[PDB]
């Protein structure tokens, strides 16, 4: 009775990315909101039901961030590029001569396919071709990071790979890893016991290491194997102490 | 131009050394020769 | 202390034995009395370390 | 690219498994009843 | 006095299984020492003394 | 993958801590042909997966055993 | 904030309740600086 309660249980997804589009100076922010939202929706009622799969308004958000985020960077390589090659920068072309869709395309492949089940990367694109018709994702190849990968597989007896050799699959999940790590501060590695996860993490750190220069800690804690009050603190019931 | 020559000739009297090892019943390989040893040690001190 | 030697039983000494030696750990199971205890004692008098 | 093939594959994928292991799980069970197999905790959680 | 007599196994057992372990000890001691018979390789073995 | 990695342990890293390192080439270098996909080893992990166990069967703990003992036969050479 | 102004003005606090995902710390913490309050986010759990 001390409180005033309110339902809030359907926000409106729509809306909400066709402003945040409108904002970071997408041109098409209508129709590409649109056409993501009910993407989503399509993604949440025609793939596979897993225990990991989220696509409500926070991944919806990071889609849009990361969009957002990746657009600047293309503006950024397109100076540089026309720098380079010429002298014909202005705003006015290059902002309309712009794949925006490629972009959410981009985005919405970077956020939402490391976290698809092998059968359900066909779906994904499936959806993708159904509502963003034309529009294909080509993922970068970061080189120098994958020569790492080699030298650290290579140190510590690992079997590096690349396309559909042995490896492959191990060695697009690391970097899969390296980009959600990119744009989340918060990962989890979901899969059967033995599947790679700790060693795809551990050659991410070590070629992180020695491609960057900056040094990696890792730490590992079992959080089931201590109790949550070793885990987090205690707050002393008598001095007050924590 | 003496003390020096002391040192080196106790510098390679011990890099030069070896312990004097033998074979015991083809089980190991013991060491002999305590009394040389000893005095070199004594004599070196 | 004493154990009858058994196929059975020399058989999982063979294996506990091949199996501590390189410090890895292990699981024996089965029904209770079966003589899982019994086994691994008698493999550990082969290791006196 | 046919979304309700999509919804039927979801489908069919869920009724068989869960088809399965409804059928397996009975087969268990009147399996125990003629005591041919020995009762498990899965099995006795099942029962009872 | 242990290896040669055979009866002092049954009298002796836990004395036998000690004086093994001491006897592997040390011959892994002197298998170090011959494999370097230099006077100081043998001083720089860690913990010798 | 697993079978390259355990092969290059092999190759590389002494059981001890050389006579032993050449004993585990040689070893490697036996067990090669085995070690390969559609193998012996692939197909009797398959069938073992069709069998029934006292728990619940996971590929890595057979591998690890099967690596372990495959170190022990070193030893014994 | 409808809501939320009319348990101010009450001098009673505010419920929002709802499904995981739907804005409602974020919406009281956009309210809150809205008014240019200084607005505290607290875990709460069984050690609170
Ligand atoms: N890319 C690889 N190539 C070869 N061997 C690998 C590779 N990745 C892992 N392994 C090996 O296979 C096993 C997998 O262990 P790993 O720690 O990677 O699994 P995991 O999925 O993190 O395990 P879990 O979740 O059960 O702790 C280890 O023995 C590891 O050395
Ligand atoms: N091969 C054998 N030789 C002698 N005794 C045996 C043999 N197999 C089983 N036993 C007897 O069975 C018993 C096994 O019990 P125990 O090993 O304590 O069970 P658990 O391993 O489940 O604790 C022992 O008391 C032992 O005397
Ligand atoms: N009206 C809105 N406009 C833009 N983003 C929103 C809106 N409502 C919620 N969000 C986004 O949804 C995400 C999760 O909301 P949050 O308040 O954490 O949900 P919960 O109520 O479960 O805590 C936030 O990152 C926020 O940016
Ligand atoms: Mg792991
Ligand atoms: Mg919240």
């Amino acid at each position: 009775k001390l409180f005033r309660s309110l339902a809030m249980t359907k926000p409106d997804r729509q809306l909400i990315a066709q402003v945040m589009l409108y904002s970071q100076g997408f041109r098409t922010a209508e129709v590409l909101a649109n056409k993501i939202v009910p993407f989503f929706k399509l993604c949440d009622e025609q793939l596979s039901s897993q225990s990991h799969y989220d696509f409500g308004l926070r991944a919806l958000k990071s889609v849009l961030v990361s969009a957002g985020n990746v657009k600047r960077e293309r503006i950024q390589k397109i100076k540089r590029e026309k720098e380079e090659r010429g002298e014909a920068v202005d705003e006015g072309e290059i902002a309309e001569n712009l794949p925006e869709q490629e972009i959410l395309i981009q985005s919405v492949c970077e956020t939402m396919v490391p976290k698809l089940v092998a059968e359900d990367i066909p779906l994904l694109f499936s959806l993708l071709s159904d509502v963003f018709p034309g529009v294909q994702y080509h993922r970068g190849e970061m080189t120098a990071l994958r020569e790492e990968l080699k030298k650290v597989c290579q140190e510590m007896y690992l079997t590096y790979g690349d396309g559909e050799e042995v490896g492959g699959m191990w060695v697009e999940k690391v970097l899969q890893l390296y980009q959600i790590t990119q744009i989340n501060h918060g990962l989890m590695m979901v899969g059967p016991s033995g599947s790679g996860k700790s060693m795809a993490w551990r050659v991410l750190l070590k070629a992180l290491e020695r491609l960057e220069g900056v040094e990696g800690v890792a730490h590992i804690i079992d959080p089931k194997a201590i109790s949550k009050d070793h885990l987090y603190g205690t707050l002393d019931p008598n001095t007050r102490e924590w | 131009m003496a003390l020096e020559e002391f040192l080196k000739q106790i510098r390679e009297v011990w890099n030069t050394y070896e312990l004097d090892l033998v074979n015991y019943q083809n089980k190991c390989r013991l060491i002999r020769g305590w009394d040389d040893l000893f005095n070199k040690v004594k004599e070196h001190i | 202390d004493v154990v009858v030697p058994t196929l059975d039983t020399v058989r999982h000494e063979a294996l506990l034995y091949t199996w501590l030696a390189e410090h890895k750990p292990l699981v024996l199971c089965g029904p209770p009395g079966s003589g899982k205890t019994m086994t691994l004692f008698s493999a550990l008098r082969a290791l006196p370390d | 690219k046919d979304p309700l093939f999509r919804f039927f594959e979801r489908e069919v994928k869920m009724g068989a498994k869960l088809l399965q292991d409804v059928r397996q799980d009975l087969a268990d069970v009147v399996q125990v009843c003629e005591g041919k197999k020995k009762q498990t905790n899965y099995l006795r959680t099942l029962i009872n | 006095i242990f290896t040669g007599s055979a009866d002092i196994k049954h009298l002796l057992p836990v004395e036998t299984q000690r004086f093994q372990s001491i006897s592997t000890e040390f011959l892994a001691l002197m298998k170090k020492v011959s494999k370097s018979p230099l006077v100081m390789d043998v001083l720089n073995i860690q913990g010798v003394q | 993958m697993i079978f390259n990695n355990f092969l290059a342990r092999l190759r590389s890293i002494p059981l001890d801590e050389s006579p032993m390192l050449q004993i585990q080439r040689d070893a490697a270098t036996i067990m090669q042909p085995y070690f390969t996909s559609n193998g012996l080893v692939t197909k009797a992990l398959e069938h073992a997966f069709q069998l029934e166990h006292i728990m619940d069967l996971t590929r890595l703990r057979c591998l690890g055993s099967l690596f372990s003992m495959l170190h022990q036969a070193c030893r014994n050479v | 904030y409808l809501t939320m102004t009319q348990a101010l003005e009450a001098r009673l606090g505010g419920s929002p309740f709802g499904p995981a995902g739907t804005g409602k710390t974020e919406s009281v913490k956009a309210l809150g600086h809205q008014l240019g309050r200084f607005v505290l986010v607290f875990n709460c759990d069984e050690t609170f």
